[PDB]
RNA sequence: GCUUGUGCUGUCUUCGUCCA
């Protein structure tokens, strides 16, 4: 249930997760849920888009 | 399988209430109907069965049929085995332990008396069989009681049920 | 009795957790040459049941998940044609396989795996990157996900306009390309599964 | 994770025919459909289409000399017991003799410890059970004829008491359906029971 | 110890066949093969045998 | 109309459908006309007004449906034809080395009665496929060594000593109908060197 | 799924006492299931002294980050692996890492954890009765076999000692 | 709750078996074709009074086939519940959507939803239980329930009880 | 197809003349196009259009 | 290694055959 809620939060915010702290700064999660959940999820890096 | 001696029951068109099964209500069908009929036409009551009742007659006919087997020469495992057919064995294994686990009357003097009691007295002569039988198997101890789980018999107020009970009590040994 | 009972069914349970623990654990096939964990592109092959009436279906799936050119092979396996059609195919320049799967529903599946196999050692199909060249690896493909994925509405739903037989194929290179997902998307149907 | 994993023979095996390499191996015994009968060798295919084959030394009895062919035709279904097989190709050698086809039934190796297998009651049970399996069916016998009785001894010479001497009665006899005795008043309170063995009997009711 | 069920259905095929006649089992080693000891079980449920 | 006065009870009145509500009492068998538990009958446990409760016969479950959707049918009488991919006594293969006869259908599950003897329920999906095993891979040899074919009728001699005609043949496993056994239908599994012919 | 776990449970947040209780038991029972375990561990490195009291502040640790601080198993053993494993240096100043506990052991620590609260309401209702029994000296078979009960077998025999021996004031409270 | 019927029952015999034991041979199947049987519209027939005296009468030859039907007429005991009963029981089995009882051959299911809620069902305890405070009910515990509710099946009888009410439950 | 034989027609689906004819054989052959099944799932020369 | 396939229209009209 926590997952289908999660996929319709980023759903409404715009489809993609620019950062790990956007699963708090945005409230889509918890605390305790984000501090088990934060290193399972990644997001791709990719360096020539990100010259900063 | 087997045919009841009762036929007929043509198609008609009336619909009445009197056809669903319902202890409470009294209402047993047809085939469980207040008068019967036997194999020469002749009228039948109904014939209830208590647990002391049934548990003598199942006794005294499976030891009947256990001696006529044997050529004439008590274990309930043994006398169960003596049946013929494995679900038949299974079926009557469970009853004789069901009528052993709740057996009120296990002395044929004693059912004899509680089966005189609860026929020739005046105010069972109005009551219903099934209700006889609902009295003598559960065991009640109170008015209330019995007619909480009995509610046929809050209809029939005119019956000394306390002192019944008390005298069934009395003959059931402790 | 009841405290026997209890440790058993414990240790019962941990031992088939292990067991299913081995059986998903498996990462996807890794072509040579290249890093561990990369897709690779899968071409599958099975003619069914192996009878006479039975023709050879395959798919192709690339690194992206898409299927790609589905065909029918309308000759004899056995027989020149179907070897020159499976030529001919492999070495089109669209479809580009890091390795060719097989399975099927009995003993008659070896000798399509035998034919492959043959063919690519002889015809020396080697693995198109468009230096070292390597064989096109032909391998058995365990299809337990497989069979409950051909009749799943879901399949039906995704590919209408296909047979059978070919969502088997195409659930053989899922199954190849990602083990995991596979077993995932069984959803109820993986707790029957022979764990 | 680990590397993918590749099916090994008897995995190759499991998928391809449903039978593991334990329920099919050396010494069992199965029925197999024969397919070709020749001089020196048989071949036969199994339920699950493993192509078995039999050789001249494992098809006949060592005290037979009838060709192979006389003996088995194809299409037949039999027994045989498993000598060998090969789990790569999906090829199998079996034997027809008794010895190997009906002696082996023990194909489990159930741990007999006597200290921890009650083996005297194994035995009195299984012995129970023979002699329930020697149980047999038997019913009366019944003989058209004039002077034929369905009586016992006794009952036969109490029947030729109220009879003088030299009338002859015939019953039913103790040593099977294939004999009749017949008692004849010698005298007086004397009779005498004979035996008669009946030969090419059209039935056993039959005289 | 073997019901008249047990008596006659305990045939080679099935698979409490195993433990038909079984004696002198200790506790502790039970653990070693749950499965046993849980056929054991069942085939009790059944009303075939009786574990004393 | 029912009422306590018996000179109204003896009256019939004609009354538009528009202003009737059924009326469900608790322990009737009750037949789902329309919805996801189609065809699904049982006896009510629960009146919760407009939702009723009650528990089914095929799924032997609890099921809440709406007072709208239930038609007072005394008996089931359910045909499974049409549905699933499964004939009944069908020899289905359940996983990779477990196989089975479907003993009883339902619109969205089976029973199943194991090679061993143990019955499962499973959905249709869940099934590895069916068993369209040729004519003479079902083919048997009975203990004495005579051939025994699907249709045969064979009684055997161990153990309890039942007989049954042949319905499928898996290995050494015959799957024997019987007409005394009501337990599974007729449906019990023995080996093949348990029987003899007749 | 740890809602869904503690879904059934009545109360979970145990006091101090009972929580350290709760501890007390979970190490117990891991010491009972794991003894072979243990045993292999205490031959083999025989040359470090107080492995077990290792072992025991290890168990009491991961059962205080998934009791107060509520990780999940995959977050424990990823992150929290140190806890997990004691490390030394030999005499030859070899570095050995022994590997005190794993993942099946936080799986059964998480079980353990779930089946403790029905040893701690079954404690709890029979110290209710016992106090509605108002004894007016504390019986010293109970209170012996009532600091020692440690399975719901034990509670249900103290149950029947003290509806038998007691079974006066019981029918007054209230066969 | 136990009765006493008249029943009859139609009996054909093969030309086999035209033998002078024909009257105890349809005697013994009778017996074996009536012990045990559960009909829907009866109930459960647990016994035949006077087993071996049974009158069988005369065989009717069926016209085209040969064998011969009887018609044996026969008092039984029969057993069968009724809507609305109270009777006692023995739990068999204790599961979460409710326990299953045996009231003889009959098996009685009862679920949740017909069970007080003070009676929570413990799984943790040993053997399984539906418990209260001062009732405890497991596997081999007296219960007395009143059947609800009665299914009728091709050869066999499902009935539903229920322990809501007064004078049920432990006993 | 029928029960009769088919081996004494010709390529051109006619008997030719000077053949001898038992009853039921077929001396005509004639077939009529029919919307193949879902036998596209794969049969190389054996699906019945 | 290779195996054999499993059925039939309807409704009128006319001309005939053997009696009557």
């Amino acid at each position: 249930r926590k997952a289908a809620g999660l996929i319709q939060s980023i759903q409404r915010i715009g489809s993609n997760l620019v950062n790990r702290a956007h699963l708090i700064t945005e409230q889509l999660t918890s605390k305790t849920v984000f501090l088990n959940m934060a290193s399972f999820v990644y997001i791709v890096f990719d360096p020539d888009v990100e010259r900063n | 399988v087997s045919t009841s001696t009762v036929g007929a029951r043509r198609r008609r068109a009336k619909q009445q209430v009197d056809d669903e099964e319902n202890a409470t209500l009294l209402r047993l069908g047809p085939e469980f109907a207040l008068k019967q009929y036997d194999h020469d036409g002749n009228e039948h009551d109904l014939i209830a069965l208590s647990l002391s009742e049934s548990r003598l007659l199942i006794r005294e006919a499976l030891k009947a049929r256990s001696r006529a087997r044997n050529g004439g020469v008590i274990d309930d495992d043994e006398l169960a085995k003596v049946t013929s057919g494995a679900v038949a064995n299974g079926v009557v294994k469970k009853t004789l332990d069901y009528l052993n686990t709740f057996a009120r009357f296990k002395d044929e003097e004693t059912c004899t008396a509680v089966d005189q009691l609860l026929h020739n007295s005046s105010d069972c002569s109005v009551l219903h069989p099934f209700e006889i039988a609902q009295l003598s198997s559960l065991g009640c101890e109170d008015v209330d009681e019995a007619i909480t789980l009995i509610p046929s018999l809050a209809a029939k107020k005119e019956v000394n049920l306390q002192r019944i009970l008390d005298e069934l009590n009395r003959l059931e040994d402790p | 009795k009841e405290s026997i009972r209890r440790d058993c069914e414990r240790v019962l349970y941990f031992q088939v957790k292990n067991s299913f623990t081995k059986k998903i654990d498996q990462a996807p096939y890794q072509p040579p040459t290249y890093a561990k964990g990369t897709i690779p592109r899968v071409l599958t092959l099975s003619f069914g049941e192996g009878n006479r009436g039975d023709a050879v279906l395959g798919v192709f799936m690339d690194d992206s998940g898409d299927v790609k050119s589905q065909i029918k092979f309308d000759e004899d396996f056995q027989s020149r044609d179907f070897s020159d059609s499976l030529t001919r195919y492999i070495k089109s320049n669209n479809i580009n396989p890091d390795i060719i799967g097989i399975s099927g529903f009995n003993i008659h599946t070896k000798k399509l795996f035998d034919k492959v196999n043959e063919l690519v050692n002889e015809e020396r199909l080697t693995i198109e990157y468009d230096s070292d060249k390597h064989l096109i690896r032909v391998i058995y493909v365990n299809d337990e996900t497989a069979r409950l994925y051909q009749h799943s509405s879901k399949s039906s739903a995704e590919y209408p306009n296909r047979p059978q037989l070919a969502k088997y194929c195409i659930g053989l290179a899922k199954y190849i390309q990602s083990p995991l997902l596979e077993y995932l998307a069984l959803d109820e149907s993986m707790y029957s599964l022979h764990i | 994770r680990r590397d993918f994993h590749i099916l090994n023979e008897a995995e190759i095996f499991q998928l391809l025919t449903r039978e593991t390499v334990d329920s099919f191996r050396k010494g069992m015994v199965i029925p197999v459909y024969v397919r070709k009968v020749e001089s020196s060798y048989m071949s036969v295919s199994t339920q699950s289409l493993i192509a078995g084959n039999i050789q001249r030394q494992d098809i006949l009895e060592p005290n037979d000399r009838r060709d192979p062919r006389e003996v088995y035709s194809v299409g037949q279904t039999v027994r045989a017991c498993i000598l060998d097989v090969d789990y790569y190709n999906f090829k199998c050698q079996l034997s027809l003799l008794r010895q190997f086809t009906e002696n082996q039934v023990a194909g489990l190796n159930v741990n007999r410890n006597p200290k921890f297998w009650d083996i005297e009651s194994e035995n009195r049970d299984r012995q129970e059970e023979i002699d329930k399996q020697r149980e047999e069916s038997r019913e009366s016998r019944v003989i058209k004829h004039p002077f034929f009785h369905n009586m016992k001894s006794k009952e036969a010479e109490d029947y030729l008491a109220a009879r003088p001497v030299g009338d002859v009665v015939i019953r039913p006899s103790s040593k099977g359906s294939n004999h009749i005795t017949i008692s004849w008043k010698v005298a007086p309170q004397l009779y005498q029971h004979i035996d008669v063995l009946e030969e090419n009997k059209d039935d056993a009711n039959a005289i | 110890e073997l019901t008249e069920r047990g008596k006659l259905q305990i045939e080679p095929e099935s698979p409490y066949f195993d433990f038909k006649y079984a004696k002198n089992r200790p506790i502790s080693a039970l653990t070693a093969t749950p499965d046993l000891y849980l056929r054991m079980i069942q085939a009790e449920n059944d009303g075939l045998v009786n574990i004393k | 109309l029912h009422s306590d006065d018996d000179t109204i009870n003896s009256e019939t009145v004609e009354i538009p459908t528009s202003d009737l509500r059924k009326i469900f009492n608790v322990g009737d068998h009750v037949r789902v006309i329309h919805g996801k538990h189609t065809d699904d009958t049982g006896l009510i446990v629960e009146v919760n007004g407009d939702k009723v409760e009650f528990i089914s016969n095929q799924t032997k479950r609890t099921v809440i449906v709406f007072s709208n959707y239930l038609i007072k049918s005394t008996d089931s009488t359910v045909s499974i034809n049409e549905s699933g991919r499964f004939e009944l006594h069908d020899l289905v293969q359940v996983n990779s080395d477990l196989v089975g006869i479907v003993i009883r259908a339902q619109k969205d599950s089976f029973d199943v009665l194991c090679s061993d003897g143990k019955l499962l329920s499973l959905p249709p999906v869940s099934i590895y496929s069916k068993l369209n095993l040729n004519p003479n891979q079902q083919i048997a040899i009975d203990s004495n060594g005579v051939e025994v074919k699907v249709g045969d009728t064979v009684r055997e001699f161990t153990g309890e000593r039942r007989q049954g005609t042949i319905l499928h043949v898996y290995r050494n496993f015959l799957f024997l109908r019987s007409r005394e056994i009501v337990e599974n239908q007729g449906v019990f599994v023995t080996s093949s060197n348990r029987v003899k012919t007749i | 799924r740890f809602q869904a776990y503690r879904k059934s449970i009545k109360n979970y947040k145990l006091s101090d006492v009972d929580y350290s209780n709760e501890r007390d038991w979970i190490v117990e029972q891991l010491k009972l299931e794991k003894r072979d375990f243990l045993q292999h561990l205490t031959q083999a490195h025989s040359s470090v002294a107080h492995l077990e009291e290792k072992f025991e502040a290890s168990v009491k640790k991961i059962v205080d980050f998934i009791a107060i601080e509520s990780f999940e198993v995959p977050f424990i053993w990823n992150h929290r692996r140190d806890y997990a494993l004691h490390t030394y240096n030999d005499d030859s100043n070899n570095t050995i890492i022994v590997k005190l506990l794993n993942e099946d052991d936080l799986w059964r620590i998480v079980q353990l954890d779930l089946d403790y609260h029905s040893i701690h309401d079954k404690k709890a209702a029979l110290s209710s009765i016992y106090k509605q029994l108002d004894l007016d000296v504390v019986d010293p078979t109970y209170e012996e076999f009532f600091g020692s009960a440690r399975t719901l077998s034990e509670l249900q025999d103290i149950d029947d000692y003290l509806t038998f021996n007691y079974s006066s004031q019981v029918k007054n409270l209230t066969s | 709750m136990f009765f006493l019927k008249d029943l009859s029952l139609i009996l054909t015999l093969h030309p086999s078996y035209f033998g002078p034991q024909m009257n105890q041979y349809l005697r013994e199947k009778l017996l074996t074709d009536v012990e045990g049987t559960c009909t829907g519209q009866f109930g459960y027939i647990v016994t035949v009074l006077d087993g071996m005296n049974i009158d069988v009468g005369k065989g009717r030859i069926i016209p085209g086939s040969g064998s011969a039907e009887f018609e044996v007429k026969y008092r039984a005991v029969v057993w069968k519940p009724f809507k609305g009963e109270v009777v006692d029981a023995i739990v068999s089995n204790v599961s979460p959507i409710g326990f299953f009882a045996d009231v003889g051959p009959l098996n009685v299911f009862v679920s949740t939803r017909l069970i007080p809620d003070n009676l929570v069902y413990n799984p943790s305890n040993s053997p399984p239980a539906y418990m209260s405070n001062d009732e405890l009910i497991t596997k081999g515990s007296k219960v007395r329930l009143k059947v609800v509710g009665t299914r009728t099946d091709v050869n066999e009888i499902y009935a539903i009880g229920s322990i809501k009410e007064d004078f049920l439950g432990a006993i | 197809l029928k029960h009769g034989t088919y081996e004494k027609l010709d390529e051109d689906g006619l008997i030719a003349p000077g053949v001898r004819v038992s009853g039921d054989d077929i001396i005509i052959g004639k077939t009529t196009p029919i919307p193949p099944d879902t036998e596209e799932l794969g049969q190389r020369t054996k699906y019945h259009t």
